[PDB]
């Protein structure tokens, strides 16, 4: 029994939030089968939003009186949120879970998390620098800048390689826009021997790359 | 760790609320589970430790809905569509008004409540003036007939 | 509303080490807590569920206590993947969680490697320049870099960022960025990262000449 979020990570103020839960391996049919919204501002707590019993009946947080609509659709095994005339406030990591005894709780499963950032920025895709080796181990890297919204997604060797891999939080700049790197830790040995490709992905942007490392 | 229909609470393996009935308080050692009904638009349909009944759906007039089946406190509202409304997926969770049928177009075959006004290109030779859900193609009478006009 | 107040809201700790946490409610909420461990970039992971219940699956070092007003979360010997935020809930009213109890490791003082990195060729055609200075593996968090352009002490052209805690060898590592225009990047030869820890007797400097 799995959940997924999806939904869009940007979104205008005063625009509404359209999430949708996907839940697999298990069906919301079943008697006593709840869904649930949480969210966490980045770096901040966690607030309920709401709960919903397959049949349609729903409680929500009071905080959030007229602004949220949770529905349930079974034949689709998905369950979803609106939350209407968005803010800088709503910004937040946004989670869909299996309340479990009763509306109130507790959670289990959850799902991954789908990061929504309210904003009037425009998307904007990463140029991706790769960060060379010079001269034991030695690092090598990728250097993920100027995209907007948050997140990216980095691997190494198209998930191959894990080992030694630091993938650094986003930083955001002054233009507005965020700017990361990943690095590894490898053998010297290795540099002229195995070939290093980071794969960055920027799924707002829609932007897939794939950059080669080579010593400079 | 315990059976069907119980819960484990303080290493008490305590009684569920039986359907029609929500917790009001958890067993002790010594007190029994408590569990009081729903009210009469409410309902829970399982063994439960929930502490507020489900609401009973709305069959809201205005989105075409109408009751079938009435709530109990173990079951939920069953809608459907009124007349003049029919089904926007086989799955009827939500109604629309019948369409109606612009003219130089016919009626094949008109709404189920299920299913929404089935329309037809009224063929050379006959006309339809103005827009129902009910009036069909009908042939030019002998006195030119287009395909909206005798 | 319920809340609840978690005690601390931070600690270190080492490996080995007995760690509890406290929960407390405004209102009584009988058993209805549950405890959740949220890693980095991961969603809340149930521990315990109506106060002492230990999830299947959820290792037996962990467990739950109280009743009413007061609960704990007891971690019997701290390891090293247990670096996370703790968070209770309540589910006898309209759920509400404390504000999480962080959780760092105390573990040995140890060095960064430092490596620098030159701007790459193709970011150079884009006319900016981002020279970058990672500092790995090393233990206390608390480290400062410094940038300096033909010995000039650099300042505010930088920024940086700091991993989570490593779940395994409780290490952080640190990357930072000195961004400055194609103009300025070629007015000059020498560029260091001046790296300054806690476990380095005296400061390690790596640089490079662009060519």
């Amino acid at each position: 029994l799995q959940l997924q979020e999806s939904g869009p990570g940007l979104l205008k103020p005063s625009e509404t939030l359209s999430l949708t839960c996907t839940v697999s391996g298990g069906s919301i049919s079943s008697p006593g089968y709840y869904g649930g919204w949480i969210r966490q501002p980045p770096g901040k707590g966690l607030e309920w939003i709401g709960s919903i019993y397959k049949s349609g009946s729903t409680y929500h947080n009071p905080s959030l009186k007229s602004r949220v609509t949770i529905s349930v659709d079974t034949s689709k095994n998905q369950f979803s949120l609106k939350l209407s005339s968005v803010t800088a406030a709503d910004t937040a990591v946004y989670y869909c879970t299996r309340p479990v005894v009763r509306y109130f709780g507790w959670f289990d499963p959850w799902g991954q998390g789908t990061l929504v950032t309210v904003s009037s920025a425009s998307t904007k895709g990463p140029s991706v620098f790769p960060l060379a080796p010079s001269s034991g181990t030695a690092a090598l890297g990728c250097l993920v800048k100027d995209y907007f919204p948050e997140p990216v997604t980095v691997s190494w060797n198209s998930g191959a390689l894990t080992s030694g891999v630091h993938t650094f939080p986003a930083v955001l700049q002054s233009s507005g826009l965020y700017s990361l790197s990943s690095v590894v830790t490898v053998p010297s040995s290795s540099l002229g021997t195995q070939t290093y490709i980071c794969n960055v992905n920027h799924k707002p942007s829609n932007t897939k790359v794939d950059k080669k490392v080579e010593p400079k | 760790a315990c059976r069907e229909k119980q819960y484990l609470i303080n290493s008490q393996c305590c009684s569920l609320c039986q359907p029609g009935q929500k917790l009001v308080s958890d067993c002790t050692e010594f007190t029994e589970t408590e569990c009081l009904p729903c009210g009469e638009s409410e309902f829970l349909d399982t063994w439960n430790r929930e502490t507020h009944c489900h609401q009973h759906k709305y069959c809201d007039p205005n989105l075409g809905l109408r009751v079938q089946q009435k709530g109990t406190s173990e079951t939920d509202t069953i809608c459907t569509c009124e007349e003049g409304w029919h089904c926007t997926s086989e799955a009827c969770e939500s109604c629309v008004l019948h369409r109606s049928c612009s003219p130089g177009f016919g009626v094949k075959q008109i709404a189920t409540g299920v299913s929404d006004t089935i329309c037809e290109p009224c063929p050379v030779g006959f006309f339809s003036n103005v827009s129902s859900a009910f009036e069909k193609c009908h042939p030019w009478t002998s006195c030119a007939g287009t395909n909206k006009t005798d | 509303a319920i809340q609840l107040t978690q005690s601390p809201s931070s600690l270190s700790a080492s490996v080995g080490d007995r760690v509890t946490i406290t929960c407390r409610a405004s209102q009584g909420i009988s058993s209805a807590l549950a405890w959740y461990q949220q890693k980095p970039g991961k969603a809340p992971k149930l521990l315990i569920y109506d106060a002492s219940n230990l999830e299947s699956g959820v290792p037996s070092r962990f467990s739950g206590s109280g009743s009413g007003t007061d609960f704990t979360l007891t971690i019997s010997s701290l390891q090293p993947e247990d670096f996370a935020t703790y968070y209770c809930q309540q589910f006898n009213s309209y759920p509400t969680f404390g504000q999480g109890t962080k959780v760092e490791i105390k573990r040995t003082v140890a060095a960064p490697s430092v490596f620098i990195f030159p701007p790459s060729d193709e970011q150079l055609k884009s006319g900016t320049a981002s020279v970058v200075c990672l500092l790995n593996n090393f233990y206390p968090r608390e480290a400062k870099v410094q940038w300096k352009v033909d010995n000039a002490l650099q300042s505010g052209n930088s920024q940086e960022s700091v991993t989570e805690q490593d779940s395994k060898d409780s290490t952080y590592s640190l990357s930072s960025t000195l961004t400055l225009s194609k103009a300025d990047y070629e007015k000059h030869k020498v560029y260091a990262c001046e790296v300054t820890h806690q476990g380095l007797s005296s400061p390690v400097t790596k640089s490079f000449n662009r060519g």
